[PDB]
């Protein structure tokens, strides 16, 4: 929460990156956030919130990936799916 | 990091079973390896429980054999799981070596001389264990090869003498076969583990002879899983053996106890060593028969120099492949002749299928090797 | 309605692993009285059961 | 011999793949297998044959003549 | 001659015609080979590894290219051949060092 909170007010500096987040904000979000409405969702979340999401987008589901160079000793792809959920190891 | 990577146990674990680069083109007929090593772990387990229940007294032998398969509880399921997976372990041997040649696999030396170090070892493992339930044709075939040890002149004599114990096959022998058979599978599994040292230290083969050295594949899930498969049939394979008719390949004639006078006319072993007997008496001489096996073994020594293709397999050589399946055909033919007695038209192509065999591994493939190696623009 | 049973009983291994340790008793239960009705079935007559309730 | 990694240099290729998950495991089975079978069959038994039939032959003529000899005496 | 005819019928019927490799694809590869591979230009070596990994897929599979893809006899382009010759020259010429 704190690295989120520096550096989103850093991401927050000039005028160019900013205005580049008010228009890519009134696009998507049909509005541009405030600031303290992102301090407000950063305290809405504690360890609960992040392990439940950890347990939906990350935990057992299928990934896909792009390798490039010398990848041959990059493992085959049910490696990575059967290292992608635990039994512990 | 892990404890994979840097424990001294998993690292061996680890370059033997799980970032073991197998090749991506293995069919069917590479599973018989781990197929092996199973059918030898069982056999060793169920000869195990046999060994809990056994008394090697000559005159209670057969007694003892008898209160196994009635009184000692499952005693008849773990003895028929001992004898008939002793035959699918020849099966799946001979399956394993068939797989060994004819994919051109015998172009390395010392796996190839392991595998028949380990050869010799399983047959006469299983030749012990043959002669120890002490019923007639176990008695009398002990005597036959006995005497087939007792062929060389000035060498052996002393040392049939010396295997006697006396003057036959006495209760000494049959201790000393029992002892032999219960040690010699584990000078098996050593050998085993030599014969895999050797292979992962070069590296596997695959169906088309090409250096698979671009597609690697790991071990860990996918042969893995491909050999429990395999696992899973080779049991159902025996348990339909051994729960439907459990008599299809043993002798009727073993069930009695050892009359040391009878030679009931219906001598043979089993099966598995017919052809290799058959060789012996379609051939017209004592010491020549004899030599003629261990040479029989021997020509699998020599086979990997002569070896003058200048490809590695035989997928892409048919004629020399029409010449190995006549080598199958004949193999089986030697079988069946080993499977009934001694008769004229037996006698004739008895002669005609051991001349053939040996005609053919010895001189036809350089022959049809060279053809193929001139055939080719080379 | 695969999902469903899925959110339900595989997801945390070791509760997978507890659950089909009770299917597999149910298993046991199911199968053992499937094998015996099937072989008395097919042995109607025959078997000890029949002739010592004659006895 | 040994693990991955040092085996062999490779440029120019691309390699795709797919996840278990997402395909059937069956995908036209018995409509493409069953060609596929017939046609590794009729690729290979005039070389699997020509041993087997001669040696089915040989063993009824052996036949006939050990029971010929067992018909008379 | 007829010997012709019998060099294009089994060239035919050799099997590795079918899964798209040349007359250079299935060689043995004793220490003489691995120097013959060696000495290769890169783009040749390319062709040659990808017709390798394209066979390995094939064989896995157990699946044959249609005949569209084929090689056919007319057209079996063969370069190992020279690379072999002069290896094959040179352990000849070690052996004959040793033998003089
Ligand atoms: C080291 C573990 C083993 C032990 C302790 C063991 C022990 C025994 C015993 C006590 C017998 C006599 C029981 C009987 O004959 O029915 C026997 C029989 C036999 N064993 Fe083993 N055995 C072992 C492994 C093997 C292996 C690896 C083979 C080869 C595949 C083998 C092949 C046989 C054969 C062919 C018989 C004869 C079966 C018969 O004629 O009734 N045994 N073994
Ligand atoms: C004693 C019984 C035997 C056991 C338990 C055994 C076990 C194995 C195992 C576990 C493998 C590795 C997996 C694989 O097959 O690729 C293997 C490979 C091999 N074995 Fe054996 N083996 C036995 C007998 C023999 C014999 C008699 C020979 C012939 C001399 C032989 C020749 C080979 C060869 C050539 C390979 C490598 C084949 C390849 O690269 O694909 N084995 N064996």
């Amino acid at each position: 929460k704190n690295l989120l909170r520096n550096a989103l007010v850093s991401h927050l500096d000039g005028t160019t990156p900013v205005c580049e987040d008010i228009g890519r904000s009134l696009l998507t979000y049909g509005r541009r956030i405030p600031l303290a409405e992102w301090e407000s969702r950063i305290a809405e979340v504690d360890a609960r919130v992040v392990r439940e999401v950890c347990s939906k987008y990350f935990y057992d589901q299928c990934p896909a990936v792009a390798g490039f160079g010398p990848i041959e000793q990059l493992p085959d792809y049910n490696r990575i799916r059967s290292g992608m959920f635990w039994l512990r190891f | 990091i892990n404890i994979r990577k840097t424990h001294p146990l998993m690292k061996i674990v680890n370059n033997a079973f799980i970032d073991l680069p197998a090749p991506s083109n293995i069919s069917s007929w590479w599973n018989f390896g781990s197929l092996l090593g199973i059918c030898l772990i069982l056999q060793i387990l169920t000869g195990l429980f046999l060994a809990m229940h056994y008394t090697p007294d000559t005159t209670t032998a057969f007694s003892s054999v008898t209160h196994i398969c009635r009184d000692v509880n499952y005693g008849w399921i773990i003895r028929y799981m001992h004898a008939n997976g002793a035959s699918m372990f020849f099966i799946c041997l001979f399956m394993h070596v068939g797989r060994g040649l004819y994919y051109g696999s015998y172009t390395f030396l010392e796996t190839w001389n392991i595998g028949v170090i380990l050869l010799f070892a399983t047959m006469a493992t299983a030749f012990m264990g043959y002669v120890l339930p002490w019923g007639q044709m176990s008695f009398w075939g002990a005597t036959v090869i006995t005497n087939l040890l007792s062929a060389i002149p000035y060498i052996g004599t002393n040392l049939v003498e010396w295997i006697w114990g006396g003057f036959s096959v006495d209760k000494a022998t049959l201790t000393r076969f029992f002892a032999f058979h219960f040690i010699f599978p584990f000078i098996i599994a050593a050998l085993a583990m030599v014969h895999l040292l050797f292979l992962h230290e070069t590296g596997s083969n695959n169906p088309t002879g090409i250096p698979s050295d671009t597609d690697k594949i790991p071990f860990h899930p996918y042969y893995t899983i491909k050999d429990i498969l395999g696992a899973i049939l080779l049991i159902l394979i025996l348990m339909l053996l051994v729960l439907f008719t459990p008599d299809l390949l043993g002798d009727p004639d073993n069930y009695t106890p050892a009359n040391p006078l009878n030679t009931p006319p219906h001598i043979k072993p089993e099966w598995y060593f017919l052809f290799a007997y058959a060789i012996l008496r379609s051939i017209p001489n004592k010491l020549g028969g004899v030599l003629a096996l261990v040479l029989s073994i021997l020509v699998l020594v020599i086979m990997p120099l002569l070896h003058t293709s200048k490809q590695r397999s035989m997928m892409f050589r048919p004629i020399s492949q029409c010449m190995f399946w006549i080598l199958v055909a004949d193999l089986l033919t030697l079988t069946w002749i080993g499977g009934q007695p001694v008769e004229h038209p037996y006698i004739i192509i008895g002669q005609l299928a051991s001349i053939m065999y040996f005609l053919i591994i010895l001189v036809m493939m350089p022959v049809a090797s060279i053809i193929e190696n001139n055939l080719l623009k080379w | 309605l695969t999902a469903r049973l899925y959110s339900l009983l595989f997801r945390r291994t070791s509760t997978f692993a507890l659950t089909i340790v009770v299917g597999a008793l149910f298993f046991e239960r199911a199968f053992d009285q499937g094998a015996d009705a099937i072989y008395e079935h097919i042995n109607e007559g025959k078997l000890w059961k029949h002739i010592k309730h004659k006895y | 011999g040994r693990q991955f990694g040092h085996l062999t240099r490779v440029r120019h290729v691309i390699t795709y793949s797919l996840s278990p998950f997402e395909q059937r495991a069956f995908p036209h089975y018995f409509s493409k297998g069953i060609p596929n079978v017939l046609r590794r069959t009729r690729a290979c038994i005039l070389r699997v044959a020509p041993p087997f039939v001669v040696f089915y032959l040989v063993y009824t003529w052996g036949t006939q003549e050990f029971e010929k000899s067992k018909r008379k005496n | 001659k007829w010997l012709e005819g019998i060099r294009k019928w089994y060239y035919n019927a050799a099997g590795f015609n079918k899964l798209g490799l040349m007359r250079d694809d299935t060689i043995h590869e004793n220490d003489d080979v691995k120097e013959a591979i060696r000495r290769l230009p890169e783009n040749l070596y390319n062709d040659r590894v990808f017709r390798i990994k394209r066979a390995l897929d094939l064989s896995m599979r157990q699946q044959i290219l249609p005949k569209e893809q084929w090689t056919k006899y007319e057209e079996d382009k063969f370069y190992l051949e020279p690379y072999l010759k002069e290896v094959i020259r040179e352990r000849k010429e070690r052996e004959e060092w040793t033998k003089k």
